[PDB]
């Protein structure tokens, strides 16, 4: 798809692209607004249409060039034109600069559809009810936002869900031993491989101390 | 006074006023400097609530920190 | 007299009603133009990073935001999780555990906290 | 001309509208009914009944107008005094309106 | 030692019999035949209305049917007179404690209603489970819809019997026990 | 092969945010290509809120259950 | 910007997409519905929330589902038209 030559439109004065229009008050604000939203379509007769900002136009039977501020005046006038079997008109978005952004048949076909090469963008591969709890989220990175929540953290929630539930089978965790603990943290041992079989080790003595402890008085 | 209300009237409830001064400007005075300290620690407070925490002061800062005795052992008894 | 506590109330009831308050309402407009303004609650401040980021330096709060936090040996875990779906995995599949867990990790979410991009 | 009309959509609620033509598969399905009632311009058919219907309503509007002035007529007539408020209307309130004497409603006329 | 002025008037019973459980032998109220407050509101009432009356012409029809309010009025006078009153309203009250043999007993409308609404539901209720359409609820079936009317005189057995015969409820897993508060 | 309820055949709804959550409807047909995720399709006498009686539900959301009877959902 | 989410249980309608008033979603190829095809938001940020996308959805809960997100809205998202922010 090739972007077309969409001039500003303070620059582009008295063009015979433009459609007869009565011409309102409802157009973009100049003197406030940079951000111009240009809509082209080429149409066979010169039948009237309403424009999304006040008053009816007439199309020319060839080209056509309409400015709007806002995208969605845009949309509602390319509807508007498509229901009267008007199909190959583009939208773009004109920046400050005047750049132009080729935005609505962003492909070339239209949204409704299907095109080869699209992904599903936003996609959540469940029922909406699958979304994780906000409860379960809090201080993570979905803190406020579960249904941003990967699918893989949203099965991890589910079970620690269906883990925290069978309490008798759960493990305290044990509580650290500050006071002779805690050196200064150039003192270490490092041998990292060797720290989770010093956590096995501990965990094992934790857990053996408890069962002799509990096998007192059960 | 010009009292309204039936109760007041019917009854003869007054206000009396005192005809002396009640707090002498020096008492009014003491109890002003006693307000300007509370209003610049409320500042101070303000402040130190608004900029929250500052976790990486453990880059820059002087000292270890310190976790005084009863609060590890509060931290080692539970929670 | 009862009065000559008047000559207290003339200035501090102009000053705490009428100074304080329009010192006060220019200094909130002021303050609502710098880009420091309601950091706490406005998306996108320059300080919000700032101690998002003075968090993730501390050596306790590294991995904090990571909902996954917590395995003591990962390895262990997709081990054991690898082992187990080896002895469910359906007839002739080819999905192996590391990449499903890769694939259900990474979403397609582009417009999701967008606004750490201006600050 | 006239042997098409007919009750047969007396019983068939709805009928004018095509919206409503589904049933009343829901409560909304009785309030839309009531608003759509006089909506002649979204019923089914074409213009003239739009014309027809609108033109036979003011004349059934103007009915009812004419109803009222009848029944206030008759209640001067027969349940007023208004003898006495000709003879003397300086002393006498206009009172053309009673009350049946049940559960004290009797309470409500006053002396005119 | 004077409980009127120790409670602020209020006055208390101090006494345990059984013979007190009833409404009449509270001391708020008296019988309305004999209380001063019940004689002086009645008294008025006449009063106002003869007063009504003698404003019209004696011949009219206003008249006799003013004639007829006052002894309505008179009626109502004396056929409230076994009616409790308080002893410093006049105005008789209706009795709420389960008396059933005391005039203005609140027990008699009590069944009364009950019966004739369990009837009304009941009625709604058998309609609704024989015409299980929508049609036919904007459509009432008539013959049916009378028919069931007349058959709900018997509900407070019928319901009964299918209350206790597994009829009437329907188990929480077979209708929609509500919006869902967990899944994850 | 057939996979899923038989046509015509009563289940019960076991999606929890399901309008329809613990109600009936009768199975108007079941997808058979293994590829599609909900093909369970049931159709119900109680619309919901969009005015549409009939949806689509997972192998695992709809139980078989017998017919609703006399004044039952 | 809000944020609009698709989920499985899109039956490929094309509704979601028609009813959209500033094109933000489309549709896309795939296989977990008869249709081959399911919706995506490519586009949210165009999304000004008007939810007629939710509207138009058949499904017995939304397969389309847009979360309104006040605290961060843009200039695309809230419709301004006298002002711009660019
Ligand atoms: C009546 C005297 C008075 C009062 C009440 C304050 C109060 C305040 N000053 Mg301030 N100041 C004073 C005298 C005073 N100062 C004098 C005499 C000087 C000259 C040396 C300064 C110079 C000064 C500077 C240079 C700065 C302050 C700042 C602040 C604010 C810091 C608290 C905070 O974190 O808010 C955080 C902000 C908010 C919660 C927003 C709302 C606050 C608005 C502006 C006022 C609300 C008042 C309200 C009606 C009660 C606080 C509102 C700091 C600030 O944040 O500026 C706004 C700052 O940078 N002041
Ligand atoms: C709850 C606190 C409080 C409140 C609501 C008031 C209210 C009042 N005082 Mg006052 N006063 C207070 C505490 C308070 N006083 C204290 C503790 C002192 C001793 C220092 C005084 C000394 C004082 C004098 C000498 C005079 C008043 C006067 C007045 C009246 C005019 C307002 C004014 O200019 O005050 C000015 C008062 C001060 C500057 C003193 C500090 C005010 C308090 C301590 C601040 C509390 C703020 C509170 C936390 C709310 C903050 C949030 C707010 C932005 C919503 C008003 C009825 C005047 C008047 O006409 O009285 C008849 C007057 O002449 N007050
Ligand atoms: C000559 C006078 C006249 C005529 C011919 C019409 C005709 C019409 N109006 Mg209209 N209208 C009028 C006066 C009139 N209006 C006035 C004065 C107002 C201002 C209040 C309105 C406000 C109005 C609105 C807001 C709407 C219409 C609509 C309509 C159309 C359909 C009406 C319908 O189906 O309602 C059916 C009739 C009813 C629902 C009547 C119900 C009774 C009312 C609502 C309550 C009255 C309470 C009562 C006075 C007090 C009760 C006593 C109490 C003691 C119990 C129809 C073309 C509707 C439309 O879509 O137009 C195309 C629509 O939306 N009109
Ligand atoms: C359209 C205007 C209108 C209005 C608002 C009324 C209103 C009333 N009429 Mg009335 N009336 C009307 C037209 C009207 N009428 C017409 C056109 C006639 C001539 C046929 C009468 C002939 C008439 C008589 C002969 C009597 C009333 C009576 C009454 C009152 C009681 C009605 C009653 O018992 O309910 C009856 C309800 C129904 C029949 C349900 C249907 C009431 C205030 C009565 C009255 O005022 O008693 C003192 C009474 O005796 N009216
Ligand atoms: C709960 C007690 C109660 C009861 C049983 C009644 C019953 C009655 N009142 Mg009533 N009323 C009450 C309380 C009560 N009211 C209260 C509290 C007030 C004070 C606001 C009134 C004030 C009042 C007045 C002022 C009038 C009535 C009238 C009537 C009678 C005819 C109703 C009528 O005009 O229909 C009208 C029916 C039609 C017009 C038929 C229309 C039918 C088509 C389909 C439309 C009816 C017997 C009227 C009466 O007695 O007429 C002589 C009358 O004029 N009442
Ligand atoms: C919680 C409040 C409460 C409740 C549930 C009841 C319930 C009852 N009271 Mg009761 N009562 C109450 C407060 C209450 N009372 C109070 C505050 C007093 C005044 C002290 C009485 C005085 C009272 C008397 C005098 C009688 C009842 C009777 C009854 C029974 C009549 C109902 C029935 O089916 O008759 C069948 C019923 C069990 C009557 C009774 O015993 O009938 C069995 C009866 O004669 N009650
Ligand atoms: C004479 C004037 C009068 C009027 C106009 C009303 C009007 C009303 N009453 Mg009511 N009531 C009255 C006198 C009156 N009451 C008296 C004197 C008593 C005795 C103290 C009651 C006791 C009473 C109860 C206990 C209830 C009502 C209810 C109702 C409302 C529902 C109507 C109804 O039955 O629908 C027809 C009935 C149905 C559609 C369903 C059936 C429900 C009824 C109550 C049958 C239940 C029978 C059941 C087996 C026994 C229940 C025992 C216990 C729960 C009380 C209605 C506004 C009901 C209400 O407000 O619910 C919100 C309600 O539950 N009334
Ligand atoms: C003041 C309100 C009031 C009163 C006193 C009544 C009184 C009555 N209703 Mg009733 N009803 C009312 C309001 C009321 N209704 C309302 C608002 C509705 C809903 C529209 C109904 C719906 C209703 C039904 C469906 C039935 C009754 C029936 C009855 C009768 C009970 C049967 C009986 O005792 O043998 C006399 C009785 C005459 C029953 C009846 O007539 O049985 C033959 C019956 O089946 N009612
Ligand atoms: C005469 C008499 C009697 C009888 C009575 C009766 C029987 C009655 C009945 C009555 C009735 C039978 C009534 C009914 C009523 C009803 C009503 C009144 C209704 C209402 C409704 C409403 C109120 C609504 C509501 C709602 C809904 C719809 C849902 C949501 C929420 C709401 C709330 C909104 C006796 C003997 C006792 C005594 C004497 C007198
Ligand atoms: C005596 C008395 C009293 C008391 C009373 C009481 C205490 C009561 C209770 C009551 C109760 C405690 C009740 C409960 C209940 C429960 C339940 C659970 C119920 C149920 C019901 C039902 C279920 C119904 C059904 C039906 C029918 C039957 C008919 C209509 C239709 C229907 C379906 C609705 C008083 C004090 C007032 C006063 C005096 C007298
Ligand atoms: S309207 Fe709903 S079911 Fe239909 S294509 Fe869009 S998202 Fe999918
Ligand atoms: S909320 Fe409106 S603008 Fe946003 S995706 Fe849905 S239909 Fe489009």
């Amino acid at each position: 798809v090739v972007a077309e030559a969409i001039p500003r439109p303070e620059d582009l004065l008295d063009s015979p692209k433009f459609p007869m229009f009565e011409g309102s008050t409802g157009g973009y604000m100049s003197r406030s607004t940079r951000e111009r939203h240009a809509i082209t379509w080429t149409a066979k007769g010169q039948a009237k249409f309403e424009m999304p900002t006040g008053g009816f136009a007439i199309m020319n039977q060839g080209e056509n060039l309409c400015y709007f501020r806002k995208k969605e005046q845009c949309i509602a006038l390319g509807k508007q034109l498509r229901k009267m079997k008007i199909e190959n008109y583009k939208i773009y978005r004109l920046k400050k600069d005047g750049t132009v952004i080729f935005m609505h048949p962003a492909d070339g076909v239209f949204p409704e559809k299907v095109n080869k090469g699209r992904v599903q963008v936003n996609g959540r591969p469940f029922t909406i009810r699958g979304n994780p709890q906000q409860s379960e989220l809090k201080f993570t990175k979905y803190q406020g936002k579960g249904y941003e929540a990967d699918p893989l953290t949203t099965m991890f929630v589910k079970a620690r869900v269906m883990a925290f539930a069978d309490v008798p089978n759960l493990f305290a965790l044990p509580q650290p031993n500050m006071d002779e603990l805690v050196p200064a943290e150039e003192v270490d041992k490092y041998t990292r491989q060797e720290y989770t079989t010093r956590m096995m080790e501990a965990l094992k003595r934790v857990q053996d101390d408890r069962a002799a402890k509990a096998a007192k008085s059960l | 006074r010009v009292p309204g209300g039936k109760r007041t009237q019917e009854l003869g409830l007054v206000i009396p006023m005192a005809d002396e001064d009640g707090l002498t400007d020096g008492q009014v005075a003491g109890l002003f400097v006693i307000a300007l300290v509370v209003f610049i620690s409320a500042m101070d407070l303000a402040k130190t609530m608004y900029n929250g925490i500052n976790p990486a002061k453990f880059k820059t800062s002087k000292g270890k920190g310190y976790i005084s005795p009863l609060v590890k052992r509060y931290i080692e008894n539970g929670f | 007299k009862y009065g000559d506590q008047r000559k207290f109330a003339a200035v501090l009831v102009p000053l705490t009603t009428l100074v304080f308050p329009a010192v006060a309402m220019g200094m909130f407009v002021l303050y609502s133009f710098q880009e420091d303004a309601f950091w706490r609650i406005v998306p996108g401040t320059k300080r919000a990073r700032e101690l998002d980021e003075a968090w993730r330096e501390h050596p306790l709060f590294a991995n904090s935001k990571d909902p996954l936090d917590g395995l003591i040996n990962p390895d262990d875990y997709e081990k054991g999780l690898e082992e187990a779906w080896e002895r469910a995995k359906p007839a002739g599949s080819t999905v192996t555990v590391k990449d499903k867990l890769k694939q259900l990790s990474k979403q397609n979410n582009p417009h999701w906290e967008s606004w750490r991009a201006m600050s | 001309i006239f042997r098409y009309i007919n009750t047969t959509l007396w019983a068939k609620a709805g009928h004018f509208n095509k919206a409503l033509s589904k049933g009343a598969k829901t409560t909304t399905w009785i309030w839309n009914l009531h608003d759509y009632a006089h909506d002649f311009d979204i019923q089914q058919r074409s213009t003239g009944l739009i014309a027809r219907k609108v033109f036979s309503s003011n004349l059934a509007h103007l009915s009812l107008v004419f109803f009222w002035i009848s029944g206030m007529h008759l209640h001067g007539a027969y349940l007023s005094n208004y003898d006495i408020w000709l003879k003397d209307p300086k002393s006498i309130t206009p009172s053309s309106h009673l009350a049946y004497s049940l559960i004290g409603q009797d309470i409500l006329n006053s002396y005119t | 030692a004077k409980p009127l002025e120790m409670f602020g008037g209020v006055d208390i019973d101090l006494e345990d019999t059984p013979a007190h459980w009833t409404i009449k032998a509270s001391p708020v109220l008296e019988p309305c035949k004999d209380n001063k407050k019940f004689h002086k509101k009645l008294k008025d009432e006449l009063y106002k209305v003869k007063k009504n009356q003698q404003k019209f012409a004696e011949g009219s029809a206003a008249y006799a049917r003013f004639n007829k309010k006052i002894k309505m009025i008179e009626l109502r006078e004396t056929a409230y007179g076994d009616r409790l009153c308080g002893k410093k309203d006049g105005l008789p009250r209706t009795i709420a404690t389960g008396e059933w043999n005391v005039r203005g007993s609140a027990m008699w409308p009590a069944a009364i209603f009950l019966y004739i609404a369990g009837w009304i539901g009941w009625a709604g209720r058998s309609y609704l489970i024989r015409t299980n359409d929508a049609a036919k609820e904007i459509n009432i079936d008539v013959p049916l819809a009378v028919t069931c009317m007349a058959s709900g005189f018997s509900w407070p057995v019928a319901a009964w019997q299918e209350i206790v015969n597994g009829e009437m409820a329907v188990p929480n897993d077979q209708i929609h026990n509500g919006g869902p508060w967990n899944q994850s | 092969p057939w996979v899923g309820p038989k046509k015509g055949s009563w289940v019960k709804i076991l999606r929890p945010e399901s309008y329809w959550f613990q109600q009936r409807g009768q199975v108007v047909n079941v997808n058979q290509k293994p590829e599609v995720k909900y093909p369970v399709t049931v159709k119900f006498d109680s619309v919901n809120y969009a005015n549409v009686n009939t949806n689509g539900y997972a192998l695992w959301e709809v139980i078989e259950a017998p017919a609703p009877g006399p004044g039952e959902v | 910007s809000h944020a609009v989410k698709i989920y499985d249980t899109c039956i490929g309608c094309t509704l979601c997409v028609r009813a959209c008033p500033t094109d933000v979603l489309e549709m896309v190829p795939a296989s977990i519905n008869a249709a081959k095809q399911v919706a995506s938001s490519p586009r949210v940020e165009d999304c000004v929330g008007c939810k007629r996308c939710e509207t138009a959805c058949p499904t017995d809960f939304l397969s389309i589902r847009v979360y309104l997100q006040d605290n961060e809205e843009t200039q695309y998202s809230l419709g301004l038209d006298l002002v711009d922010w660019s």
